[PDB]
RNA sequence: AAAAUGGAGA
RNA sequence: GAAGGGCCGCGAGCCCCCGCGCCUGGAGGAAGGAGAAGUCGUAACAAGGUAUCCGUAGGUGAACCUGCGGAUGGAUCCUU
RNA sequence: CAUCCGGUCGAUCCUGCCGGAGCGCGACGCUCUCCCCAAGGACGAAGCCAUGCAUGCCCGCUCACCCGGGACGCGGCGGACGGCUCAGGACAACGGUUGCACCCCCCGCGGCGGUCCCUGCUAGCCGGACACCGCUGGCAACCCGGCGCCAAGACGUGCGCGCACGGGCGCGCGCCCCGCGGGCGAGCAGCGUGACGCAGCGACGGCCCGCCCGGGCUUCCGGGGCAUCACCCGGUCGGCGCGGUCGCGGCGCGCCGAGGGCCCGACGCCUGGCGGAGAAUCAGGGUUCGACUCCGGAGAGCGGGCCUGCGAGACGGCCCGCACAUCCAAGGACGGCAGCAGGCGCGGAACUUGCCCAAUGCGCGGCGCGCGAGGCAGCGACGGGGAGCGCGCGAGCGAGGCGGGCCCACAGCCCCCGCCGCGCAGCCGAGGGCAAGGUCUGUGCCAGCAGCCGCGGUAAUUCCAGCUCGGCGAGCGUCGCGCGGCGCUGCUGCAGUUGAAACGCCCGUAGUUGGCCCCCCGCCGCCACGAGGAAACGGGAGCGCUCCAGGCAGGCCCGUUGGCCC
């Protein structure tokens, strides 16, 4: 399997060891998930948001990020969650490639579509920002689940100066 | 894993460092005669026992009495000897080993008792009549010449009823 | 001798045992490694071969007379090591090429006694030992 | 290597089972179950040898699987039975019943037992463990772990079984100086009291145990299995902890050498 | 290293052919956080810890930074 | 002033 | 949803330049070593007939000789 | 367990090495009347394999021109165990010490065993759908062609208690330190709230948690030579995110900051380098080897990838690259013996193309089978441990012949009985060390001998033989080897004014070494000294195989053993 073994890489004065027998199955390591979000299915049929359980050492069952477009999210203030499809992925952060493919990543800003969380405006303004994110159908948030290892799309919102920290570089940069 | 094979082996014949001394040769042939020893492979068994039976004692004695591993192993080293023999019961020492006679030895061989007890009254007779099965231990009749008897149970030791005791009735060829 | 004696000195005295241990011809002898490259024999009791062409060295002194030894080429390492014959008049019986076995002449490496340049000693010819052919006890 | 292995030769036997090292190609490796692997005597042993009721392993393979011994009712065709400390083999034809207690000589040996001993056996506890959603249970030294445990009971409690339902007999809680009995190192088949306690926040907690023979010793509190509140107040080997020594070995077997 | 740290340990060694010592040294790699900063020449223990990095086991704890130039001298501590 | 050999091996 | 195709993730091998490292083939040179009786001188050992000997240069059939600074293991433990 | 002696000479006293002398292991050679226990293709060939065998076991579901014996298949589980060899591999493998609150696991074992239902519902039992077979296909084989029915303790749809209950989420203790309990050494688990959501099993309801278990990392202390290898690494080295894995991690993939490690020898290079438990020989102190029992690691011609599974990168799993094969009818296929025999190759050398599950363990399985694992015999001077060829003047046996007994999967063997009994030896020397003829024959420094030191140049204690005789002995010698010898490798414990050897001289950095001196404190080191540390083996209870070598048995018995030191 594509290993991930202490052996192949050099030690910390630069030897490089000769690996003491073959690969190990225990070691295995498997294909990086490129997740695919849909902006709309409109007219084409062909792709639709499907999930995948794959073997594993020990029996154990993983969900994968195969295909994940629909999302949820628990406002931390209200406690209570909504959940639609987002829009896409918007600040990958390790890099600006992978929000192009909308490939999904443990805690990566995206886009969140407000489709159920439009009923935020009845509450007299809880969170301003997050009233003018949710008429506008557009917010922030990092959907902090693991993707890859449990197939999981279900997120935080982005609330607090860390929201503020990040809206400075979401805003022009 | 081959497990009928597993097993040990022993070096009981130990040549001497050096071999042509003339005091060493000569004593050689003058014991083969003294107890009648057919091979001189067991004058040195003879010494690989006497030598462990002599490092034992010396260890044993630097150590201080009743010392446990001193003690205990006092009393072994007393139990087995008198039960020889070469060690009087009487002398009941841990340090009386030391001075031991390798005659001693020779002397516990049950080779050497028939020649004493007059029961062939010679070694060259005694090892020929042990050879024909006619002296036996408490009746177990042993046709190896060294049985090696201990002390405690030497009034035992008993003639054959084949040929010599009380004649069964097999005289040999003399029969037919 | 100096020494260099502390509590600490683990040092001076294990680089120096390594380094002077190579100084004995014995030593270098069998911790060198060359020994078993070097020698015809491959660090064996016997080696099995052909023979080639006979050999009559001259003795030295007091020896004064030649003494008849086959040089054979060793199959394993293809290379052509003179062996001397063992008693007397047992040359006679070898002679083209045939099985030969040689063997060492106790030195391991030195010449034994006053034959000069002679290293190693014939111990077989064809399948039969080569002192039992002298005595006639196994003999074409 | 590649996967778990189910093979044990004869020199891997742990040297306190005491099997014959000669007389075997292979050692019974035991199955594991109640008790782990160093700790269980195969009962291949414990009735073709000590009991010597089976000629060969094949006579334990013959009789074991038809309800000939009933530790908690079961007795199973295997002869790698997994056994322990105050585990008390049944057997009704033989017209008794035994707790196997660990002789000095570092082998559990059966002693006999009478019918109020067979109705209970003892597997010692750790801490509390939440299993089954945050339902307690108590983690135990033998697997026979039970949910729903004594609630007040914090940690180290010894616990009794009434062999069928086995609801635990007694919550032995440790007083320090309280009646124990640790069977590791040279603790086998061996009687006290419990002394200090070194956890010194650190691993492998040493408790010294004061004896009848007067010896006072730390150890792991990993081989405690208590014997009564107070007294053994369940018979203990016929040694009763006393522990002999070598010298009186040699003498007992030398009268019986005689004797015989 | 950002914020890590590179510790000396030194072990004496007994070799038996010579009863003398040799002191063999280690240089162990730890994590530090701004809340101990750390000078040059203190004692300092790292805790056997979860597998970090490639290189990195241990974590700082307690700092005791010695005065003036500390040096070696082969201290095991 | 010149002024050189001394076979082998008991 | 197979036979396929595609985008690729891995991946032995290949190829092309090198950077090593181990092994080996050589026409012929250039040495070393060994065996009772080869040659040409005869250096040194007696101040061995020019006492040696070291370093360094120069020559030289061949050892050797010569120049200059030393050491005696020198043939001088010794005259203002 | 504290040692010599032959050799530089005209002699002496030395240094110094050569040689014997001791002891183990394998060759080799000369040889064997024994008997008993026994290693056995480890040795620059992890070279090639012809020929057979080496993981098989039960039919829930049998409807098979049978019987109570049941084929077959579907299924169930095992072939991830073992056996073998150490090729590769040098902060690795490996021994012991930590932890995993960074983690998976089948067997078994003790708990749990509520499982909303949107939909369809028969929920006291629903499906349609494959083998076996039936019928007829090809090829040179390999290889498996269709069709037709047909069942499951086969496979699949689905009922059932929204304190449904699958994970994984999202989210909710604290209030300067520390204690409380489901808690630990450690604020860790769990619960609640909110959102999803479809794990159970279930068509004969078993999911879940523990315990064990075997893994998977990991912490320290160890863990070949070479400096005619000194500066090395470039994901290299720290963070910062992320993917991926049972899982932590540079492990990968992005992002950064310049780090890492070194004369206490880094990095590199080499290794006829598997490590350890161990083994050899020795007073101590050592030295040497660890492939073979066992223990861990690897690897099945060679590199890669992958499946199945709870676990293998398995190799008597697969699939490809590379070599080399085999059948091959020219169209194809199909290997893998560093498993057991047995060949070829190779070398100095290394066992039956045997029998075989009764045991000894392991698989499937209360009514037994397999396992070239093993067991057993064969072979076998690897080696051991113990007899004989007489003793005596008579008569006595043991190597054997035949039958019995005994024995043994089957036979054998010791043994036990009788008629009988066919007792029978080598290979090294004889000048010294080193024990034993200046006997007697060839003999001319010739042959030859000759470890060594030395002999044969015409009168040999030294060869060539027959005398004799010394040693050892059914084993003797010849070699290569390791140890002792050898304080000739020196730490104990060596030399250096002339034997072998003080840098030509001085500064100098690491390295090594620093006087007295502060009683009491705290760390070093340091001993005493425990806990917990697998054996085998060895030190070592007890024990008479016809005596040991052996083995851990034995008998009216310490709960008889097998104590104890490792």
């Amino acid at each position: 399997g594509i290993t991930h073994d202490k052996m192949y890489k050099r030690s910390k004065t630069g030897a490089v060891q000769g690996k003491w027998h073959k690969k190990r199955k225990y070691n295995l390591g498997r294909q990086p998930a490129n997740t695919k979000l849909i902006v709309k299915v409109t007219s084409k049929k062909n792709e639709g948001q499907k999930i995948s359980t794959i073997r594993c050492r020990g029996g154990n069952i993983k969900r994968r990020a195969l295909r994940l477009s629909h999302g949820s999210f628990a406002w931390g203030s209200a406690d209570i969650s909504h959940k639609a499809r987002i829009l896409q992925v918007v600040y990958n952060s390790t890099s600006n490639e992978l929000v192009r493919t909308n490939t999904l990543v443990k805690g990566c800003v995206v886009q969140i579509d407000s489709a159920p969380f439009k009923s935020a405006l009845s509450n007299d303004t809880l969170d301003k920002e997050i009233l003018d994110q949710i008429r506008g159908d557009h917010i922030l948030a990092r959907i902090s689940s693991r993707p890859g290892q449990v197939g999981t799309a279900d997120g935080y919102i982005l609330e607090g100066p860390e929201l503020l920290f990040y809206q400075k570089k979401l805003a022009p940069k | 894993p081959r497990i009928s094979r597993h097993r040990n082996s022993s070096k009981t014949y130990s040549t001497p460092k050096k071999p042509f001394t003339k005091p060493r040769l000569d004593a050689e042939l003058k014991l083969c005669g003294e107890y009648g020893l057919k091979c001189k492979r067991e004058i040195y068994r003879a010494r690989y026992m006497l030598a462990k039976i002599r490092r034992t004692a010396r260890n044993l004695l630097t150590l201080d009495e009743n010392d446990i591993k001193r003690r205990f192993e006092g009393a072994a080293l007393l139990r087995r000897l008198h039960m020889l023999g070469i060690l009087d019961e009487e002398k009941d020492q841990l340090d009386y080993v030391l001075g031991l006679r390798i005659e001693d030895i020779f002397k516990r061989r049950l080779q050497s008792v028939i020649v004493e007890s007059k029961l062939a009254k010679s070694v060259h007779h005694a090892r020929n009549m042990i050879k024909a099965r006619h002296i036996s231990v408490g009746g177990q009749i042993v046709n190896i010449p060294s049985y090696m008897v201990r002390i405690s149970n030497t009034s035992r030791v008993a003639i054959a009823d084949t040929s010599s005791l009380a004649p069964n009735g097999k005289p040999g060829r003399t029969k037919r | 001798s100096g020494k260099t004696s502390g509590l600490y000195t683990a040092r001076k005295l294990r680089t120096i045992r390594r380094i002077q241990r190579w100084a004995d011809k014995r030593y270098r002898k069998a911790h060198l490694g060359t020994w078993l490259k070097a020698n015809p024999l491959e660090g064996a009791c016997m080696a099995r071969g052909i023979v080639t062409q006979k050999i009559g060295i001259s003795a030295k002194q007091p020896n004064s007379a030649v003494r008849k030894a086959v040089r054979v080429q060793l199959t394993k390492n293809s290379k052509k090591i003179t062996a001397f014959v063992p008693r007397d008049g047992s040359l006679t019986y070898i002679d083209n090429n045939d099985e030969v076995l040689v063997a060492g002449f106790g030195r391991a490496g030195r010449a034994v006694g006053d034959i000069p340049g002679c290293r190693f000693k014939v111990i077989k010819v064809a399948g039969i030992g080569l002192l039992a052919l002298f005595l006639r006890k196994r003999e074409k | 290597a590649r996967g778990v292995r189910k093979h044990l030769k004869r020199l891997n036997a742990p040297k306190h089972w005491l099997l014959d090292k000669m007389g075997g190609i292979w050692a019974p490796r035991p199955t594991n179950g109640p008790h782990g692997l160093r700790e269980c005597i195969p009962l291949i042993l414990i009735l073709r040898n000590r009991l010597h009721y089976a000629n060969t392993y094949a006579e334990t393979s013959m009789i074991l699987q038809d309800k000939n011994v009933l530790i908690d009712g079961k007795p199973r065709t295997d002869p790698t039975f997994p056994v322990g400390f105050m585990d008390v083999f049944e057997i009704p034809k033989v017209h008794k019943t035994f707790r196997v207690l660990y002789d000095v000589k570092g082998r559990f040996t059966l002693v006999p037992i009478q019918s109020n001993e067979a109705g209970f056996k003892l597997c010692r506890v750790q801490k509390i463990f939440l299993g089954d959603k945050g339902m307690p249970y108590l983690s135990t030294h033998d697997a026979r772990t039970i949910r729903f445990p004594h609630p007040d009971i914090k940690t180290n409690d010894t616990i009794k079984i009434n062999l069928k339902t086995g609801k635990i007999d007694e919550w032995y809680k440790f007083d320090i100086g309280k009646i124990v009995m640790v069977t590791g190192g040279r603790n086998c088949g061996r009687i006290g009291t419990i002394q200090a306690i070194d956890k010194h926040m650190g691993s492998y907690t040493m408790i010294r145990m004061k004896d009848t023979e007067g010896t006072e010793f730390l150890t792991r509190l990993c081989n405690v299995f208590v014997i009564g509140n107070d007294s053994p107040a369940v018979a203990i080997p016929t040694t009763k902890g006393i522990r002999p020594d070598i010298i009186k070995n040699r003498e007992l077997r030398l009268r019986s050498i005689a004797k015989r | 290293m950002q914020r890590s740290i590179i510790v000396r340990r030194d072990y004496l060694h007994f070799v038996q052919k010579y009863k003398r010592y040799e002191r063999r040294h280690k240089h162990v790699a730890a994590h530090l956080s701004p809340c101990f900063r750390v000078k040059e020449g203190d004692i300092v223990t790292i805790g056997e810890c979860r597998p970090l990095s490639k290189t990195i086991r241990f974590n700082v704890i307690k700092v005791e930074p010695v005065s003036e130039a500390a040096k070696k001298r082969f201290s095991p501590f």
